[PDB]
């Protein structure tokens, strides 16, 4: 009689190449603004979009946003593969069909 | 600094197994292959052969291979270590059980060395293909172009990213141990190695001995000519039966760990751009099948992906919002409308 | 035993014919290929070369080859005999005129040893296609899987299923015999031969003779030297001029006749069934292009047969009558509905 | 006769250049490949390697080759020169920098000799297709058939149809000149050749000398180690730097000029003709894709042509004006109807 056994273990290549499932929320947007007003002719400010945060780089202080459009190109489910982003609908954890 | 891998070099021994297509049939070659990892991009393949080439018997001759012939190992030259596919391959590096080589695409992979009086080849059926990294589905690494972050197996060997277990091997039969003592069968030992022994007739039932004789059975074909020889452990291959005692230590690092290197990819010839009134005409001639993507900058993307092989002329309605296109692996370019 | 094949072993002679692609152009190679028979299943090829393999001049052997250079059979040890296709092959066995080899798919077959100072190879245009036995259009015999009644050529040689003709050789021409003695042309015979003398000058035109000389004619280029060597016999090849006499008998048995053996066939991955109301959703993940056949079990057969290669999901309307489907080489199965 | 082309023989000397895929990586092989010329009909290839094949040092040894090993050359035999593609090729003639061979179709071309202790091969991504003469899309030259006016490279070399410029090569760096004079970097000379020389630090600024020593700099990786050695000229390769002094003349003839030869072309099996009222029915059983064309002889040509691969039966409405058709490369036929 032969007692043969086998189990599935993730490949060694998983350390470098591997897809990443992601569920995303609304989040908060940021912007880099340059203001060359008056005679100062320069600014290099990183700012948010929430309608409360002041940004007081150099001498002037200002507030930005919120955005008029809540448009998010990302879907609720997002799959990231190394460098490119795909809005593929990964099913859920622990439920993947074989071969798919 | 190649002497810091003695766990692979000394604790492991050459190994033999069922090659599915050894020569004209399924013999038991000393270089039976298993777990070929053809998942890189630059055409490189990692092959785990049963034979364990590396240093010589004691500590030297990196340029020598050591396979097992019969009861014993034999360290010889590596003169004609051949790896083949639909087209002949080219060796790159070898270490322990694993040999790193690059092959053209093909349906089967073959490995064969040369003892000198013997061929000793082995092969297996396994799909091999290599799509280059990028949008230009070429088929051979080009002379020039642009570089991209490909996936390729490390050229080096002194890495410990992953490990492979080497336990004690399981007993191998060899009926040539069963010499004849004029009217009875007489087992003899390789070096005092353990010989699990017994026959279908009732006689000595364990066998942990020097050279014994058989009192009861007479025909060698009904006797256990086994060798437990775990003085040098082996990899837990699927072609070797298991040692009932225990899985010994000997956790061995994978020689060639895949890493995210930067291969050189091809670059398609630049398209000939012709402008019309509110429409973009792309006069282009692809050298190899390349996909081009277009994406409107307005609210509606209206994307279009299309691999093209023959020279073709395409058009695009460039709206006031604007249009952008990516021909091959060239950097993306955008465009206006009046 | 081996020596029980004297009819082909003793009487046959390695002949030389006009290989179509002998190296650069069509020379007269001693290994002129004839009657390539790639009609088996698993990819085994039978080639009827013009050289006589196996037997040394000295009765019989197997580690030797007899090929004809010049007027004499310069037999040697067979040492590096190639059998090539789109990729190099691996020969199985060789017997006299015929040599059985296993090849990968390709469109050309080339044969050649390399005697060392010279190559003496030969090729011929003939497509070779290998359909594996079964429902799966595979490429190479896999390690495992089910077995099916294939048909192929036996490696055995001691068979007499079929015979081939072998008669007296024709009048081989040899210009090197027309030497001159500074006054008239001199004919020569090596041993036991009986050459024919013919010349353009008005003279004795018949000239059948042992060692002798011309009557009057002097211009070597105005003569013919035909050689007679009726002591041995050659195969009835279509590239060799017929002897003007009788069809000498002697049936050379064909060493490798087709037989009904059992080849290992591939085994497609099991489909993933998913039941649905009066509908059979079938998930398929083929490894190689495999046939899929299904048929209704009711009064109307409603057949459906289509090759599937890329993984896809197909569905069928399983009525209360029942439905049957045969995926790959798996045994057929049946289904109901509620 | 063969020594009547000394313009190339003595005046030119092979050099080393940057092979795209030398061995396993981008090394600097002495057999660097340039200008693969796959334009012949019968699959014949011309390759221009940077190594000089042909005569020995002065005028002899057609069976020898000369490559450049570091700063000096060493002519050896042609023992194991091999040009290879998807399948191994068959060399026809070698002369100067050029090699003529007949290769199977394939995507990559490799050239490699065998020095005996090392391979020293090179390969470049460059597809080579087969274009059968005529209208019958075969894959290898058949042994018979009707011949056609193909275009093909000639095996002859004593031709003066075309020339290629052979200027003084650019200078080459050789860091092995830069030995150490116990504390300073020190430069020798090959034979009194011109050693252009200077370092980052201020020292001897031209270098037209015998073996100099450095006064200022210390590191061998901060000096110019060059050899102007235009006592022997080199091809105007795009992989070598060009000496700014001047561009020498000395153009030598191209070995293998294309010629309008006559290749054998395949002949498709003849059709089985069958007919009905004013209706030709045509039975076709092609072995390889062959173009069929038809043409009505009336006022309206009404042409029709299609590549046919699978066996098929077609029809044609034959009017009293008559109908012509040209299956394969068989002479055209024509007909009337009742
Ligand atoms: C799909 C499309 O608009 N294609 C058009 C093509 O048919 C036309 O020939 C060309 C101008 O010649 O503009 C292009
Ligand atoms: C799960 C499922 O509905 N599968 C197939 C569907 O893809 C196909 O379009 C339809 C008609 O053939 O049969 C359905
Ligand atoms: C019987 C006859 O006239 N035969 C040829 C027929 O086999 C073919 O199917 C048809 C296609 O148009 O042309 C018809």
């Amino acid at each position: 009689t032969q007692m043969s056994e086998a189990y599935v273990e993730r490949s060694e290549e998983c350390s470098i190449d591997h897809a990443k499932a992601y569920k995303v929320h609304t989040g908060t947007v940021q912007a880099m603004v340059n203001i060359t007003y008056g005679s100062v002719s320069w600014r290099s400010a990183d700012v948010y979009v929430n309608g409360e945060t002041p940004a007081k780089i150099g001498d002037a202080k200002l507030i930005i946003g919120p955005l008029s459009s809540a448009w998010s190109p990302f879907d609720n489910k997002v799959v990231v593969y190394g460098h490119e982003v795909y809005n593929y609908d990964f099913p859920e954890y622990g439920t993947g069909k074989a071969g798919s | 600094d190649l002497d810091t891998h003695f766990t692979q070099y000394k604790l492991a021994r050459p190994y033999i197994a069922d090659c599915p297509n050894c020569g004209h049939s399924r013999c038991d070659s000393p270089i039976a292959i298993e777990e070929v990892r053809g998942d890189a991009h630059a055409g490189v393949i990692r092959i785990q052969t049963s034979a364990m080439f590396g240093l010589k018997t004691d500590g030297v001759d990196l340029a020598y291979m050591s396979f097992m012939n019969g009861k014993t190992q034999k360290s010889i030259k590596i003169d004609n270590l051949h790896v083949r596919t639909s087209a002949p391959c080219s060796l790159v590096s070898h270490h322990g059980y694993y040999i790193l080589a690059q092959c053209p695409p093909g349906d089967t992979v073959t490995v064969g060395f040369h003892d000198g009086p013997n061929r000793h080849t082995c092969t297996v059926a396994h799909k091999v293909e290599f799509r280059p990294v990028g949008r230009e589905k070429y088929r051979h690494p080009p002379e020039h172009g642009v570089e991209l972050p490909c996936n390729r197996y490390t050229h080096k060997r002194a890495d410990q990213g992953h490990y492979v277990e080497m336990h004690q091997p399981g007993l191998v039969a060899d009926h040539s141990l069963l010499s004849i003592h004029s009217a009875k069968v007489k087992i003899t030992v390789p070096s005092g190695a353990q010989v699990k022994y017994y026959c279908k007739c009732p006689d000595v039932r364990e066998g942990i001995t020097s050279s014994d004789h058989t009192t009861t059975c007479t025909d060698v074909k009904q006797c256990r000519a086994y060798l437990i020889d775990n003085k040098k452990w082996v990899y837990n291959s699927g072609r070797l039966p298991r040692g009932e005692g225990d899985t010994f230590k000997g956790k061995l690092h994978v020689p060639f760990v895949p890493v995210k290197a930067k291969c050189i990819a091809t670059l398609a010839p630049e398209p000939l751009v012709e402008h019309k009134h509110r429409t973009l005409i792309l006069h282009l001639h692809p050298d190899h099948p390349t996909l081009l993507t277009t994406r409107s900058l307005g609210s509606d993307a209206n994307p279009t992906r299309q691999w093209i092989e023959r020279p073709t002329t395409v058009n695009f309605t460039v709206t006031g919002e604007g249009l952008e296109y990516t021909w091959g692996n060239h950097p993306p370019k955008r465009v206006w409308a009046q």
